[PDB]
Protein backbone atom coordinates (compact mmCIF):
# COMPACT_ATOMS: atom_id res chain seq x y z
CA UNK A 1 0.00 0.00 0.00
CA UNK A 2 0.77 3.68 -0.19
CA UNK A 3 2.96 5.43 1.98
CA UNK A 4 2.74 8.44 3.61
CA UNK A 5 5.09 10.97 4.98
CA UNK A 6 7.25 9.52 7.27
CA UNK A 7 9.64 10.60 10.45
CA UNK A 8 12.01 12.53 8.12
CA UNK A 9 11.37 15.55 10.29
CA UNK B 1 -1.06 18.89 33.78
CA UNK B 2 2.12 16.84 34.87
CA UNK B 3 4.40 18.99 33.54
CA UNK B 4 2.60 22.02 34.69
CA UNK B 5 5.60 22.66 36.85
CA UNK B 6 8.64 21.91 34.48
CA UNK B 7 9.99 24.53 32.86
CA UNK B 8 9.64 24.92 29.41
CA UNK B 9 12.98 24.42 28.32
CA UNK B 10 13.47 21.63 30.34
CA UNK B 11 10.69 19.73 28.48
CA UNK B 12 12.02 20.57 25.38
CA UNK B 13 15.47 19.38 26.24
CA UNK B 14 13.76 16.13 27.73
CA UNK B 15 11.95 15.63 24.64
CA UNK B 16 15.61 15.24 22.81
CA UNK B 17 16.58 12.84 25.24
CA UNK B 18 13.54 10.66 24.85
CA UNK B 19 13.95 10.82 21.45
CA UNK B 20 17.52 9.51 21.17
CA UNK B 21 16.21 6.83 23.84
CA UNK B 22 13.22 5.77 21.51
CA UNK B 23 10.88 6.84 24.00
CA UNK B 24 7.95 8.38 22.18
CA UNK B 25 4.94 8.16 24.90
CA UNK B 26 7.49 10.16 27.12
CA UNK B 27 8.25 12.31 23.92
CA UNK B 28 5.01 13.22 22.95
CA UNK B 29 4.17 14.20 26.91
CA UNK B 30 7.11 16.61 26.75
CA UNK B 31 6.10 18.36 24.12
CA UNK B 32 2.54 18.49 25.11
CA UNK B 33 3.79 20.15 28.41
CA UNK B 34 5.66 22.59 26.10
CA UNK B 35 2.65 23.82 24.09
CA UNK B 36 0.88 24.41 27.13
CA UNK B 37 3.31 26.76 28.18
CA UNK B 38 1.52 29.02 25.89
CA UNK B 39 4.42 30.59 23.34
CA UNK B 40 4.63 29.68 20.32
CA UNK B 41 7.21 26.94 18.52
CA UNK B 42 9.57 27.59 16.70
CA UNK B 43 10.78 25.51 13.83
CA UNK B 44 12.70 22.53 15.52
CA UNK B 45 9.98 22.41 18.22
CA UNK B 46 7.10 21.82 15.74
CA UNK B 47 9.17 19.28 14.66
CA UNK B 48 9.67 17.35 17.84
CA UNK B 49 6.07 17.29 18.72
CA UNK B 50 4.94 15.71 15.05
CA UNK B 51 7.75 13.13 15.55
CA UNK B 52 6.52 12.70 18.78
CA UNK B 53 2.81 12.03 18.00
CA UNK B 54 3.57 10.15 14.84
CA UNK B 55 5.32 7.87 16.32
CA UNK B 56 2.68 7.15 19.07
CA UNK B 57 -0.11 7.01 16.78
CA UNK B 58 1.71 5.00 14.35
CA UNK B 59 2.58 2.10 17.03
CA UNK B 60 -1.36 2.36 17.70
CA UNK B 61 -2.86 2.10 13.75
CA UNK B 62 -0.58 -1.11 13.02
CA UNK B 63 -1.80 -2.89 15.68
CA UNK B 64 -5.38 -1.64 15.09
CA UNK B 65 -4.88 -3.20 11.42
CA UNK B 66 -3.35 -6.12 12.91
CA UNK B 67 -6.63 -6.40 14.59
CA UNK B 68 -9.33 -5.67 12.59
CA UNK B 69 -8.09 -7.91 9.82
CA UNK B 70 -7.81 -11.17 12.71
CA UNK B 71 -11.42 -9.87 13.39
CA UNK B 72 -12.34 -9.65 9.57
CA UNK B 73 -11.44 -13.26 9.23
CA UNK B 74 -13.52 -14.63 12.46
CA UNK B 75 -16.44 -13.23 9.90
CA UNK B 76 -16.45 -16.15 7.07
CA UNK B 77 -15.89 -20.96 14.25
CA UNK B 78 -17.12 -18.71 17.24
CA UNK B 79 -13.96 -17.57 19.33
CA UNK B 80 -16.08 -15.16 21.44
CA UNK B 81 -16.06 -11.65 22.01
CA UNK B 82 -12.10 -10.99 22.77
CA UNK B 83 -11.18 -9.62 19.49
CA UNK B 84 -13.71 -6.96 19.28
CA UNK B 85 -13.27 -5.89 22.51
CA UNK B 86 -9.39 -5.55 22.00
CA UNK B 87 -9.77 -3.89 18.89
CA UNK B 88 -12.16 -1.60 20.83
CA UNK B 89 -9.74 -1.05 23.07
CA UNK B 90 -7.04 -0.13 21.14
CA UNK B 91 -9.34 2.13 18.92
CA UNK B 92 -10.64 3.73 21.63
CA UNK B 93 -7.23 4.66 22.77
CA UNK B 94 -5.72 5.63 19.37
CA UNK B 95 -9.22 7.82 19.32
CA UNK B 96 -8.05 9.46 22.39
CA UNK B 97 -4.46 10.50 21.02
CA UNK B 98 -5.89 11.87 17.83
CA UNK B 99 -8.40 13.71 20.00
CA UNK B 100 -5.90 14.99 22.03
CA UNK B 101 -3.41 16.62 19.24
CA UNK B 102 -6.49 17.93 17.51
CA UNK B 103 -7.37 19.63 21.27
CA UNK B 104 -3.77 21.38 20.81
CA UNK B 105 -4.41 22.11 17.17
CA UNK B 106 -7.72 23.84 18.14
CA UNK B 107 -6.27 25.39 21.72
CA UNK B 108 -4.53 27.13 20.36
CA UNK B 109 -1.97 26.76 17.92
CA UNK B 110 -3.54 26.98 14.65
CA UNK B 111 -5.37 30.80 15.94
CA UNK B 112 -1.85 32.16 16.77
CA UNK B 113 0.25 30.99 13.55
CA UNK B 114 0.41 34.01 11.67
CA UNK B 115 3.25 32.74 9.19
CA UNK B 116 2.11 30.79 6.05
CA UNK B 117 5.62 27.90 7.24
CA UNK B 118 3.63 27.56 10.91
CA UNK B 119 0.06 27.03 9.56
CA UNK B 120 0.73 25.06 6.76
CA UNK B 121 2.23 22.77 9.53
CA UNK B 122 -0.48 23.01 12.06
CA UNK B 123 -3.17 22.46 8.87
CA UNK B 124 -1.56 19.63 8.03
CA UNK B 125 -0.82 18.14 11.32
CA UNK B 126 -4.97 18.77 11.27
CA UNK B 127 -5.56 16.92 8.12
CA UNK B 128 -3.64 13.68 9.42
CA UNK B 129 -5.08 13.16 12.36
CA UNK B 130 -8.89 13.75 10.81
CA UNK B 131 -7.44 11.10 8.52
CA UNK B 132 -6.51 8.53 10.63
CA UNK B 133 -9.94 8.73 13.10
CA UNK B 134 -11.32 8.32 9.41
CA UNK B 135 -9.34 5.22 8.95
CA UNK B 136 -11.49 3.85 12.13
CA UNK B 137 -14.80 5.24 11.51
CA UNK B 138 -18.03 3.29 10.66
CA UNK B 139 -20.49 5.14 12.17
CA UNK B 140 -19.92 10.39 12.03
CA UNK B 141 -17.56 8.94 9.22
CA UNK B 142 -18.68 11.27 6.64
CA UNK B 143 -17.97 14.38 8.85
CA UNK B 144 -14.82 13.15 9.55
CA UNK B 145 -13.46 12.87 6.12
CA UNK B 146 -14.84 16.55 5.47
CA UNK B 147 -13.05 18.13 8.33
CA UNK B 148 -9.74 16.42 7.06
CA UNK B 149 -10.19 17.68 3.47
CA UNK B 150 -11.31 20.96 4.26
CA UNK B 151 -7.59 21.31 6.48
CA UNK B 152 -5.85 19.80 4.25
CA UNK B 153 -7.31 21.74 1.33
CA UNK B 154 -6.63 25.04 3.27
CA UNK B 155 -3.37 24.40 4.42
CA UNK B 156 -2.61 23.53 -0.05
CA UNK B 157 -4.55 27.42 -0.77
CA UNK B 158 -1.53 28.51 1.48
CA UNK B 159 1.09 26.31 0.46
CA UNK B 160 0.27 27.59 -3.38
CA UNK B 161 0.26 31.19 -3.02
CA UNK B 162 3.05 31.36 -0.43
CA UNK B 163 5.90 28.50 -0.42
CA UNK B 164 8.27 27.35 -3.26
CA UNK B 165 7.06 24.15 -4.98
CA UNK B 166 10.22 22.23 -3.40
CA UNK B 167 10.06 23.04 -0.15
CA UNK B 168 9.63 19.55 2.33
CA UNK B 169 6.29 20.45 3.44
CA UNK B 170 4.41 21.51 0.76
CA UNK B 171 5.62 18.24 -0.90
CA UNK B 172 5.36 16.27 2.32
CA UNK B 173 1.53 18.20 2.41
CA UNK B 174 0.56 17.01 -1.19
CA UNK B 175 1.79 13.21 -0.94
CA UNK B 176 -0.47 12.72 2.91
CA UNK B 177 -3.33 14.51 0.41
CA UNK B 178 -3.03 12.26 -1.96
CA UNK B 179 -2.94 9.34 0.19
CA UNK B 180 -5.75 10.83 1.68
CA UNK B 181 -8.10 11.02 -2.26
CA UNK B 182 -6.51 6.96 -2.47
CA UNK B 183 -7.23 5.11 0.55
CA UNK B 184 -9.82 7.57 2.47
CA UNK B 185 -11.86 9.21 -0.03
CA UNK B 186 -12.53 7.05 -2.79
CA UNK B 187 -10.76 9.08 -5.35
CA UNK B 188 -7.68 7.24 -7.06
CA UNK B 189 -8.20 9.62 -10.01
CA UNK B 190 -7.34 12.73 -7.78
CA UNK B 191 -4.63 11.17 -5.60
CA UNK B 192 -2.60 10.25 -8.90
CA UNK B 193 -3.16 13.91 -10.72
CA UNK B 194 -2.03 15.12 -7.65
CA UNK B 195 0.41 13.24 -7.32
CA UNK B 196 1.77 13.75 -10.22
CA UNK B 197 1.50 17.72 -10.99
CA UNK B 198 3.02 17.89 -7.42
CA UNK B 199 6.13 16.13 -8.71
CA UNK B 200 6.53 17.72 -11.81
CA UNK B 201 6.68 21.59 -10.43
CA UNK B 202 9.25 20.09 -8.16
CA UNK B 203 11.29 19.10 -10.36
CA UNK B 204 10.87 22.00 -12.69
CA UNK B 205 12.20 24.46 -9.18
CA UNK B 206 15.10 22.11 -8.09
CA UNK B 207 17.68 24.25 -10.15
CA UNK B 208 17.08 27.18 -7.53
CA UNK B 209 18.41 24.63 -4.57
CA UNK B 210 21.34 24.56 -2.72
CA UNK B 211 23.09 21.26 -2.16
CA UNK B 212 21.61 20.40 1.16
CA UNK B 213 17.85 21.71 -0.16
CA UNK B 214 18.14 19.66 -3.05
CA UNK B 215 19.03 16.58 -0.88
CA UNK B 216 15.63 16.94 1.34
CA UNK B 217 12.79 17.80 -1.59
CA UNK B 218 14.26 14.96 -3.67
CA UNK B 219 13.71 12.44 -0.61
CA UNK B 220 9.95 13.40 -0.64
CA UNK B 221 10.42 13.41 -4.46
CA UNK B 222 11.01 9.73 -4.19
CA UNK B 223 8.16 8.50 -2.10
CA UNK B 224 5.85 10.51 -4.47
CA UNK B 225 7.00 8.18 -7.26
CA UNK B 226 6.80 5.37 -5.30
CA UNK B 227 3.00 5.63 -4.71
CA UNK B 228 2.52 6.62 -8.38
CA UNK B 229 4.49 3.55 -9.25
CA UNK B 230 2.00 1.33 -7.01
CA UNK B 231 -1.05 3.49 -7.96
CA UNK B 232 -1.08 3.35 -12.18
CA UNK C 1 -6.54 -4.94 39.86
CA UNK C 2 -8.03 -4.33 36.57
CA UNK C 3 -8.46 -7.74 34.88
CA UNK C 4 -9.89 -8.90 38.20
CA UNK C 5 -13.54 -8.80 36.13
CA UNK C 6 -12.26 -10.58 32.67
CA UNK C 7 -11.79 -14.51 32.39
CA UNK C 8 -9.08 -16.33 33.01
CA UNK C 9 -9.28 -17.85 28.81
CA UNK C 10 -10.28 -14.06 28.10
CA UNK C 11 -7.04 -12.63 29.46
CA UNK C 12 -4.38 -15.97 27.55
CA UNK C 13 -6.52 -15.06 24.15
CA UNK C 14 -5.88 -11.29 24.50
CA UNK C 15 -2.63 -12.04 25.43
CA UNK C 16 -0.97 -14.13 21.99
CA UNK C 17 -3.21 -11.31 20.11
CA UNK C 18 -0.97 -7.85 21.70
CA UNK C 19 1.98 -10.33 20.60
CA UNK C 20 0.65 -10.38 17.32
CA UNK C 21 -0.40 -6.56 17.52
CA UNK C 22 3.28 -6.14 19.29
CA UNK C 23 1.67 -4.43 22.17
CA UNK C 24 3.42 -6.08 25.14
CA UNK C 25 2.52 -3.32 27.77
CA UNK C 26 -0.66 -4.63 27.30
CA UNK C 27 -0.03 -8.72 27.15
CA UNK C 28 1.91 -8.01 30.27
CA UNK C 29 -0.88 -6.57 32.04
CA UNK C 30 -3.32 -9.33 30.35
CA UNK C 31 -0.73 -12.12 31.75
CA UNK C 32 -0.08 -10.59 35.08
CA UNK C 33 -4.06 -10.58 35.46
CA UNK C 34 -3.86 -14.54 34.17
CA UNK C 35 -1.27 -15.42 36.97
CA UNK C 36 -3.45 -12.97 39.56
CA UNK C 37 -6.13 -15.89 39.23
CA UNK C 38 -4.29 -18.23 40.94
CA UNK C 39 -4.12 -21.13 39.12
CA UNK C 40 -0.68 -22.98 38.21
CA UNK C 41 0.22 -21.98 34.44
CA UNK C 42 0.95 -24.57 31.89
CA UNK C 43 3.69 -24.32 29.15
CA UNK C 44 2.66 -22.23 26.44
CA UNK C 45 1.34 -19.70 29.80
CA UNK C 46 4.27 -19.06 30.81
CA UNK C 47 6.13 -18.59 27.75
CA UNK C 48 3.53 -15.57 27.26
CA UNK C 49 4.16 -14.57 30.45
CA UNK C 50 8.31 -14.17 29.73
CA UNK C 51 8.04 -12.86 26.53
CA UNK C 52 5.68 -10.39 27.20
CA UNK C 53 7.73 -9.03 30.76
CA UNK C 54 11.15 -9.15 28.64
CA UNK C 55 10.13 -7.43 26.13
CA UNK C 56 8.67 -4.22 28.16
CA UNK C 57 12.12 -4.68 30.19
CA UNK C 58 13.98 -4.66 27.24
CA UNK C 59 12.66 -1.49 25.68
CA UNK C 60 13.54 -0.13 29.04
CA UNK C 61 17.14 -1.23 29.32
CA UNK C 62 17.84 0.05 26.00
CA UNK C 63 16.17 3.46 26.65
CA UNK C 64 18.63 3.91 30.04
CA UNK C 65 21.46 2.71 28.50
CA UNK C 66 21.00 5.89 26.32
CA UNK C 67 20.74 7.82 28.68
CA UNK C 68 23.67 6.50 31.09
CA UNK C 69 25.90 7.42 28.73
CA UNK C 70 24.50 10.48 27.56
CA UNK C 71 24.90 11.31 31.41
CA UNK C 72 28.66 9.67 31.58
CA UNK C 73 29.93 11.85 28.55
CA UNK C 74 27.98 15.08 30.54
CA UNK C 75 30.59 14.38 33.47
CA UNK C 76 34.13 15.14 31.57
CA UNK C 77 29.86 21.98 29.75
CA UNK C 78 26.82 22.30 32.55
CA UNK C 79 23.60 21.42 31.04
CA UNK C 80 21.39 21.19 34.41
CA UNK C 81 20.02 18.32 36.13
CA UNK C 82 17.99 17.62 33.03
CA UNK C 83 19.78 14.41 32.02
CA UNK C 84 20.00 12.58 35.07
CA UNK C 85 16.15 13.59 36.59
CA UNK C 86 15.04 11.83 33.02
CA UNK C 87 17.73 9.05 33.56
CA UNK C 88 16.02 8.52 37.59
CA UNK C 89 12.50 8.65 35.76
CA UNK C 90 13.41 5.77 33.20
CA UNK C 91 15.37 3.77 36.23
CA UNK C 92 12.55 4.71 38.45
CA UNK C 93 10.18 2.75 35.64
CA UNK C 94 12.67 -0.24 35.07
CA UNK C 95 12.63 -1.04 38.23
CA UNK C 96 8.82 -1.18 39.23
CA UNK C 97 8.87 -3.71 36.47
CA UNK C 98 11.06 -5.56 37.80
CA UNK C 99 9.25 -5.09 41.05
CA UNK C 100 6.20 -6.28 39.76
CA UNK C 101 7.68 -9.54 38.12
CA UNK C 102 9.42 -10.31 41.59
CA UNK C 103 5.90 -9.74 43.27
CA UNK C 104 4.63 -12.16 40.79
CA UNK C 105 7.40 -14.94 41.38
CA UNK C 106 6.56 -14.28 45.43
CA UNK C 107 3.41 -14.73 45.46
CA UNK C 108 3.04 -17.48 44.50
CA UNK C 109 4.51 -18.89 41.22
CA UNK C 110 7.74 -20.33 43.08
CA UNK C 111 6.03 -21.35 45.87
CA UNK C 112 3.04 -23.92 43.87
CA UNK C 113 6.07 -24.92 41.70
CA UNK C 114 6.40 -28.71 42.15
CA UNK C 115 7.72 -29.92 38.73
CA UNK C 116 11.64 -29.49 37.46
CA UNK C 117 10.25 -28.08 34.85
CA UNK C 118 8.14 -24.67 35.79
CA UNK C 119 10.91 -24.61 38.99
CA UNK C 120 13.86 -24.49 36.99
CA UNK C 121 11.65 -21.20 34.84
CA UNK C 122 10.78 -19.64 37.36
CA UNK C 123 14.11 -19.66 39.34
CA UNK C 124 15.50 -18.39 36.09
CA UNK C 125 13.19 -15.32 35.95
CA UNK C 126 14.26 -14.67 39.30
CA UNK C 127 17.92 -14.15 38.53
CA UNK C 128 16.95 -12.37 35.26
CA UNK C 129 15.35 -9.76 36.73
CA UNK C 130 17.44 -9.20 39.65
CA UNK C 131 20.30 -9.15 37.39
CA UNK C 132 18.13 -5.94 35.45
CA UNK C 133 18.02 -4.88 38.99
CA UNK C 134 21.94 -4.97 39.51
CA UNK C 135 22.50 -3.23 35.89
CA UNK C 136 21.22 -0.01 37.41
CA UNK C 137 22.05 -0.70 41.34
CA UNK C 138 24.78 1.57 43.08
CA UNK C 139 24.20 2.59 46.64
CA UNK C 140 22.30 -2.35 47.84
CA UNK C 141 23.61 -3.32 44.62
CA UNK C 142 25.91 -6.55 46.85
CA UNK C 143 22.75 -7.57 48.31
CA UNK C 144 20.80 -7.65 44.38
CA UNK C 145 23.79 -9.39 43.19
CA UNK C 146 23.83 -12.21 45.56
CA UNK C 147 19.72 -12.88 45.49
CA UNK C 148 20.77 -12.90 41.31
CA UNK C 149 23.16 -15.54 41.95
CA UNK C 150 21.37 -17.50 44.50
CA UNK C 151 18.18 -17.72 42.15
CA UNK C 152 20.40 -19.11 39.16
CA UNK C 153 22.38 -21.60 41.17
CA UNK C 154 19.49 -23.18 42.66
CA UNK C 155 18.06 -23.29 39.12
CA UNK C 156 21.23 -24.84 37.97
CA UNK C 157 21.32 -27.44 41.16
CA UNK C 158 17.81 -28.41 39.39
CA UNK C 159 18.52 -28.23 35.98
CA UNK C 160 21.48 -30.63 36.29
CA UNK C 161 19.68 -33.37 38.37
CA UNK C 162 16.13 -33.56 36.13
CA UNK C 163 16.56 -32.05 32.79
CA UNK C 164 18.67 -33.44 30.02
CA UNK C 165 21.93 -31.31 28.49
CA UNK C 166 20.03 -29.80 25.41
CA UNK C 167 16.60 -28.85 27.34
CA UNK C 168 16.09 -25.04 25.73
CA UNK C 169 15.65 -23.97 29.18
CA UNK C 170 18.96 -25.58 30.74
CA UNK C 171 20.62 -23.89 28.01
CA UNK C 172 19.28 -20.46 28.09
CA UNK C 173 19.62 -20.62 31.89
CA UNK C 174 23.25 -21.51 31.35
CA UNK C 175 23.73 -18.60 28.95
CA UNK C 176 22.59 -16.09 31.42
CA UNK C 177 23.77 -17.38 34.19
CA UNK C 178 27.52 -16.91 32.31
CA UNK C 179 26.63 -13.26 31.31
CA UNK C 180 25.58 -12.82 34.47
CA UNK C 181 29.31 -13.87 35.40
CA UNK C 182 31.17 -11.58 32.69
CA UNK C 183 29.10 -8.34 33.16
CA UNK C 184 27.90 -8.32 36.67
CA UNK C 185 29.92 -10.55 38.84
CA UNK C 186 33.28 -9.22 37.05
CA UNK C 187 33.95 -13.45 36.55
CA UNK C 188 34.63 -13.53 33.26
CA UNK C 189 36.92 -16.71 33.75
CA UNK C 190 33.61 -18.73 35.43
CA UNK C 191 32.04 -16.76 32.37
CA UNK C 192 33.63 -18.80 29.82
CA UNK C 193 33.97 -21.93 31.79
CA UNK C 194 30.34 -22.18 32.44
CA UNK C 195 29.98 -21.29 28.57
CA UNK C 196 32.09 -23.85 27.49
CA UNK C 197 30.79 -27.21 29.96
CA UNK C 198 27.49 -26.26 28.81
CA UNK C 199 28.05 -26.26 25.04
CA UNK C 200 30.10 -29.56 24.96
CA UNK C 201 27.70 -31.51 27.43
CA UNK C 202 24.79 -30.16 24.93
CA UNK C 203 26.90 -31.17 21.85
CA UNK C 204 27.36 -35.16 23.45
CA UNK C 205 23.23 -35.25 24.04
CA UNK C 206 22.38 -34.11 20.29
CA UNK C 207 22.04 -37.38 18.86
CA UNK C 208 18.95 -38.36 21.24
CA UNK C 209 16.53 -35.58 19.56
CA UNK C 210 14.42 -35.22 16.87
CA UNK C 211 14.47 -33.50 14.13
CA UNK C 212 12.05 -30.26 15.55
CA UNK C 213 14.13 -30.96 19.19
CA UNK C 214 17.68 -30.44 17.21
CA UNK C 215 16.75 -27.31 15.91
CA UNK C 216 15.91 -25.70 19.34
CA UNK C 217 18.67 -26.68 21.08
CA UNK C 218 21.12 -25.80 18.26
CA UNK C 219 19.27 -22.09 18.16
CA UNK C 220 20.95 -21.36 21.77
CA UNK C 221 23.80 -23.24 21.37
CA UNK C 222 24.92 -20.57 18.67
CA UNK C 223 24.26 -18.19 21.07
CA UNK C 224 26.89 -19.65 23.72
CA UNK C 225 29.34 -19.93 20.76
CA UNK C 226 28.81 -16.36 19.58
CA UNK C 227 29.48 -15.64 23.39
CA UNK C 228 32.68 -17.39 23.59
CA UNK C 229 34.06 -15.74 20.49
CA UNK C 230 33.49 -12.31 21.74
CA UNK C 231 34.91 -13.37 25.02
CA UNK C 232 37.64 -15.41 24.44
CA UNK D 1 28.78 -7.16 23.79
CA UNK D 2 27.51 -10.36 25.28
CA UNK D 3 23.83 -11.27 24.05
CA UNK D 4 22.02 -13.09 26.58
CA UNK D 5 18.55 -15.13 25.59
CA UNK D 6 16.33 -13.68 23.49
CA UNK D 7 12.45 -13.90 22.61
CA UNK D 8 12.67 -18.01 21.54
CA UNK D 9 9.66 -18.57 23.67
C1 LIG E 1 4.66 15.55 7.16
C2 LIG E 1 5.84 15.24 6.30
C3 LIG E 1 6.60 13.99 6.69
C4 LIG E 1 6.67 16.45 5.99
O1 LIG E 1 6.23 17.38 5.35
O2 LIG E 1 7.93 16.34 6.36
C5 LIG E 1 8.82 17.40 5.92
C6 LIG E 1 10.23 16.92 5.84
C1 LIG F 1 15.25 -17.66 28.77
C2 LIG F 1 15.68 -18.24 27.46
C3 LIG F 1 15.50 -17.33 26.27
C4 LIG F 1 15.20 -19.66 27.29
O1 LIG F 1 15.58 -20.55 28.01
O2 LIG F 1 14.45 -19.84 26.21
C5 LIG F 1 14.12 -21.22 25.89
C6 LIG F 1 13.85 -21.38 24.43
CL1 LIG G 1 7.29 4.81 24.31
CL1 LIG H 1 -9.91 -5.64 26.14
CL1 LIG I 1 -10.16 23.52 9.17
CL1 LIG J 1 3.40 -1.70 24.16
CL1 LIG K 1 11.90 13.67 34.16
CL1 LIG L 1 16.14 -17.75 45.70
MG1 LIG M 1 -15.59 -25.66 12.61
MG1 LIG N 1 32.75 25.11 27.07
Amino acid sequence: RAHSCPASL
Amino acid sequence: GAMGSMERASLIQKAKLAEQAERYEDMAAFMKGAVEKGEELSCEERNLLSVAYKNVVGGQRAAWRVLSSIEQKSNEEEKGPEVREYREKVETELQGVCDTVLGLLDSHLIKEAGDAESRVFYLKMKGDYYRYLAEVATGDKKRIIDSARSAYQEAMDISKKEMPPTNPIRLGLALNFSVFHYEIANSPEEAISLAKTTFDEAMADLHTLSEDSYKDSTLIMQLLRDNLTLWT
